[PDB]
RNA sequence: AAAUAUUGGCGAGAGACCGAUAGCGAACAAGUACAGUGAUGGAAAGAUGAAAAGAACUUUGAAAAGAGAGUGAAAAAGUACGUGAAAUUGUUGAAAGGGAAGGGCAUUUGAUCAGACAGGCCAGCAUCAGUUUUGGUGGCA
RNA sequence: GACGUAAGUCAAGGAUGCUGGCAUAAUGGUUAUAUGCCGCCCGUCUUGAAACACGGACCAAGGAGUCUAACGUCUAUGCGAGUGUUUGGGUGUAAAACCCAUACGCGUAAUGAAAGUGAACGUAGGUUGGGGCCUCGCAAGAGGUGCACAAUCGACCGAU
RNA sequence: ACUAAUCGAACCAUCUAGUAGCUGGUUCCUGCCGAAGUUUCCCUCAGGAUAGCAGAAGCUCGUAUCAGUUUUAUGAGGUA
RNA sequence: AAGCGUGUUACCUAUACUCUACCGUCAGGGUUGAUAUGAUGCCCUGACGAGUAGGCAGGCGUGGAGGUCAGUGACGAAGCCUAGACCGUAAGGUCGGGUCGAACGGCCUCUAGUGCAGAUCUUGGUGGUAGUAGCAAAUAUUCAAAUGAGAACUUUGAAG
């Protein structure tokens, strides 16, 4: 709010803080990203690195539902089965009876392997996964399988 | 006149109360100042001057950090002490049986500390029990993981965070960042 | 409320004074005033007056009778610092002093018992000043300074 | 009777006056900093009128006293009054402007009943 | 069709908006008075009192008007109308003034003014404490 | 601390005692004047202003860092691997308050131009410090553990 | 030259609060701290960006690491 | 010599040095089983105090808003004037007296179209100059009467 602004404290004082000599004016080296190569070159190479020039091919119409693939790691895995009935899969760590983790329907296109999930078997069904989130899956004694 | 060597009415630098205006943490504050005065416990003195920082002074500590702390040999019946909050970790699967002193639980970090065997107390019940912080482990958690501290020191060659707002191709990947387009940093 | 309040006012409750070390010991004159010795008096009622020294009181003042039959001034008390001691003295070793004190010039048309005072002590007084000669008249003169009298060059 | 204090030192009992407040009529006397580059006011030259600054606080044993020793506190109706009734020789009652004629005959003798000194006790009295 | 738009028109309800140099240019006979050949430009201007009870009557004056009288709570509300600031001015009173005036520190003089007897005001002396200044004198190397 | 055998006293961690006058314009304040000495006109630009630099005859009223979109640092608050009720819907004492589903934004993954691939050898590593805590010690200190942080060498992910 | 007191491009309204690195102004008090007119780059030279100087917020610790200083030892220099 | 050179003392006086007091700032501390109930308090100790541009902090004032003082007021609110008083270093606040006639404050918070000496600032009002410069081109007016409160200037007559 108003009252709490500096421009009450400069209240008084001639230049509002702007100074005597600089004499606050309107626009004294540009407008916008003016000069970013001639007056305002070294700023822009010292704190924007790579703004000018041109990059890699150009993409006509993209559509970002084409790319969308969400990831989820293997330490995260295990959030997509309810907090209640978690644990009743956690004891009796054996096969025949697994989780069945539809991570899809969870919002996921990948699992990734960060790593280091419990050695009870879970069945994860996915869209993609990495070669070592299927290797800690299976050295758990679970199944990765795929979906569309 | 006098050659002054130093800058004459400097302050301290330092907080001497918290800038929160909590009147539950001032209790806290004047529970914990007439401790560090009334007694020679350095932790009395650590902790006060804890619960005058600021938000970004205590980060959130993971009850996973604090089970991390309780594997160094001879740790696991301390006190774990968090001056701040203490979160929930989902990618830890044991947790074990700890008494717990912080400012904050979340409802998950105090529902996955109870259920091991443990008990969440607030700082002026650990005041009580350990008037002079025996057995106690002060944790503090990560302070340069925050993204802010990315962009600290923002230079060429330094390797730090830009600040940029839409990120990926076209953004700042061009003539200052590759040598097929000019320089490289 | 033309004012709100005071959430805490000033305690009421006055301190007592700390234990002062400051004892009451008796003032040492200087060495020119010895009893008998005749005094002028740099002010009051009897300015310039020239009187003997009798009695040194317990209240740090001067008692004179520089005789009232000689130049009319009374039993009195002066100021020590308002004096000027004369080398000349009178002998006082045939007068009673003893009985003037404060009290006897404590406050609360003269006295009878003062009038006759003064004619007792001074009997004594006048007499022997008869010893020596022109001190009755000397008495009797007031003292001035004329056009050329320095008192940081004059004797006395 | 006010509690027993030390001697008022003012240190300063003249009204700083703002410069050329004498000289033009459109400048008040109320006081205002020079923040002139050239003033010999602010530049404290000798002749020229002094500045207000810190070193001419009063006592704090002894700021905010009457001459006759009491705190003023303004007051506006009888229940305001009682505030003092047990702080009769640290502060002394001030009848507010506004208060009636016949609304201070009130106040002047619920005072005079609790001793309380009232600093104008002649407001609005036809004598 | 509807959901959408709406600084124009009509009818409403509101506001942490403005309060007569503000708020629309315009609170009022305001797009008026007025200026310009014309396109156009474009103000200023609200408040007696509860009620006109807006001062009958006398007197001076050619009259305006004045002095009374009177109405009114008030004429320190008289349509030159609530209050009525400052610049600027008249009278009265005080004060000072040999080529400016004004100001800062201090005091004299004049004028004016607050408070307090259950210690307030101004002082004198003695013995001390702290800081100094000026002498007299003693014993040693 | 000193003296005193002690009792106690003292000039020893800051003035007490005695006496007088007045009790009001006496002291004091304010104001006018006089006297001693001093005092150039403010604001601005400027290396430099009393300037023979500029604005200012006077007075009243008005009169100049605001609001918005997006954002950086810091701080406070709520929750916390999440978070954001208010686009909407429900409800209402009706522009308020109260309640809510699915989405969506940001975060929880990076990297490459891309196609793509995608984060534990280990107690999530080793070394040097490191507050605090633990053990032994009257303590000094010694040993153990060492969060944050700092330096460095490694391991893992993406590009090459 | 003249084209309504207007002419090296009339007048009126609007775009338009046109832009100005340029001139002027920029309204209360007290307290604490306290400058620069130098570096590099710029169609730059009455301007900016950048580093420096300054303030504020602090944070980790608690007498360290230090130092507009000297000594001692060991270099370097090409001015008087 | 009251000049020049040189020597000796004494003396004069800065916002400087010493001591003390007061104010503020900073720093270090003390203080809870009654802190003799205000721990953003009270108190002990030491040092420090220049300042443009500029930064920050604590406060004073104005318009409006939520709360409260069952606040003030036609027995006089607001405003205005006041070489009358009091408080504050100050921004300012309070009181008395006069004028006036209908609303307006204290405190805790919210908010802003929030504080003027300047801008050849805007609008309005007012001065000194100053009873001043001036009211001097176009030949020229005069006498009497009448009217009228009043005639250089109107009317009539006469004359020029
Ligand atoms: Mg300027
Ligand atoms: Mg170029
Ligand atoms: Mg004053
Ligand atoms: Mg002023
Ligand atoms: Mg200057
Ligand atoms: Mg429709
Ligand atoms: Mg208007
Ligand atoms: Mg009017
Ligand atoms: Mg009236
Ligand atoms: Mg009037
Ligand atoms: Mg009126
Ligand atoms: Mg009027
Ligand atoms: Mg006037
Ligand atoms: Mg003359
Ligand atoms: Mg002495
Ligand atoms: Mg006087
Ligand atoms: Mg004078
Ligand atoms: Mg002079
Ligand atoms: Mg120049
Ligand atoms: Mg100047
Ligand atoms: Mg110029
Ligand atoms: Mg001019
Ligand atoms: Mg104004
Ligand atoms: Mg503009
Ligand atoms: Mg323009
Ligand atoms: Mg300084
Ligand atoms: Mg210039
Ligand atoms: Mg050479
Ligand atoms: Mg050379
Ligand atoms: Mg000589
Ligand atoms: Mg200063
Ligand atoms: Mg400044
Ligand atoms: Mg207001
Ligand atoms: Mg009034
Ligand atoms: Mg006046
Ligand atoms: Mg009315
Ligand atoms: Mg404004
Ligand atoms: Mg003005
Ligand atoms: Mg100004
Ligand atoms: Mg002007
Ligand atoms: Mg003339
Ligand atoms: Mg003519």
């Amino acid at each position: 709010p108003s009252r709490f602004t500096k421009t009450r404290k400069h209240r008084g004082h001639v230049s509002a803080g702007k100074g005597r000599i600089g004499k606050h004016r309107k626009h004294p080296g540009g407008r916008g990203m003016a000069g970013g190569q001639h007056h305002h070159r070294i700023n822009m190479d010292k704190y924007h690195p790579g703004y000018f020039g041109k990059v890699g091919m150009r993409y006509f119409h993209k559509q970002q539902a084409h790319f969308w693939k969400p990831v989820l790691n293997l330490d995260k895995l295990w959030t997509l089965i309810p907090e209640d009935k978690r644990d009743q899969y956690l004891k009796s760590a054996s096969k025949e009876t697994a989780p069945v983790i539809d991570t899809l329907a969870a919002g996921y296109g990948k699992i990734l392997g960060k790593g280091r999930i419990p050695n009870v078997p879970v069945i994860v069904k996915a869209r993609f996964v990495s070669k070592l989130a299927e290797e800690k899956i299976r050295a758990a004694g679970g199944v990765v399988e795929l979906i569309a | 006149g006098i050659d002054h060597t130093s800058k004459q009415h400097k302050r301290s630098g330092h907080r001497t109360a918290p800038k929160s205006d909590n009147v539950y943490l001032k209790l806290l504050v004047k529970l914990y100042t007439f401790l560090a005065r009334r007694t020679d416990a350095p932790f009395n003195k650590v902790v006060l001057k804890a619960l005058f920082l600021s938000k970004i002074n205590r980060p959130p500590v993971s009850v996973s950090r604090i089970a991390r702390a309780l594997k160094q040999e001879g740790a696991a019946n301390k006190t774990v002490v968090v001056v701040g909050t203490v979160t929930d970790d989902a990618r830890i699967f044991e947790f074990p049986k700890t008494t717990v002193a912080a400012l904050r639980f979340t409802a998950g970090a105090r529902a996955k500390i109870v259920k091991a065997g443990g008990e969440c107390i607030t700082l002026d019940q650990l005041a009580v029990r350990a008037p002079k912080g025996q057995n106690t482990l002060i944790l503090r958690g990560p302070r340069n993981s925050r993204e802010a501290v990315r962009h600290f020191g923002m230079g060429p060659h330094k390797g730090k965070a830009p600040r940029i707002l839409s990120t990926g191709r076209k953004f700042e990947r061009a003539r200052g960042r590759r040598r097929s387009k000019g320089f490289k940093v | 409320s033309a004012q709100k309040a005071p959430k805490w006012y000033p305690s009421e409750d006055v301190a007592a004074l700390k234990k002062t070390r400051k004892a009451a010991r008796p003032q040492k004159l200087r060495a020119s005033l010895v009893p008998g010795t005749v005094l002028i008096l740099l002010a009051g009622r009897f300015r310039g007056k020239r009187v003997v020294y009798l009695k040194h009181l317990e209240d740090n003042t001067l008692l004179i009778s520089g005789p009232f039959k000689v130049n009319g001034v009374p039993l009195r008390r002066v100021n020590a610092r308002y004096v000027i001691a004369t080398s000349t003295k009178v002998s006082v070793e045939g007068v009673n002093v003893e009985k003037f004190n404060v009290e006897y010039f404590a406050k609360e048309e003269i006295k009878a018992e003062r009038v006759e005072d003064q004619k007792v002590v001074d009997k004594a007084l006048i007499a022997e000043i008869k010893k020596t000669p022109l001190l009755k008249q000397y008495l009797s003169a007031s003292f001035s300074l004329k056009n050329g009298d320095k008192p940081h060059m004059l004797k006395f | 009777a006010s509690l027993p204090h030390p001697k008022i030192v003012k240190k300063h009992t003249k009204k700083f006056k703002r410069h050329h407040s004498d000289r033009y009529h459109r400048v008040a006397e109320n006081w205002r900093k020079q923040k002139g580059i050239d003033s010999v006011v602010r530049r404290r030259f000798r002749g020229n009128i002094s500045q207000p600054k810190i070193g001419y606080g009063s006592n704090k044993k002894t700021k905010f006293l009457s001459p006759s020793g009491h705190k003023t506190f303004l007051v506006a109706n009888v229940k305001d009054l009682e505030t003092l009734t047990m702080h009769t020789k640290t502060y002394a009652a001030e009848i507010a402007h506004n208060i009636s004629a016949k609304n201070r005959v009130v106040i002047l003798a619920r005072a005079k009943a609790l001793g309380i000194k009232v600093t104008n006790p002649k407001g609005r009295l036809a004598l």
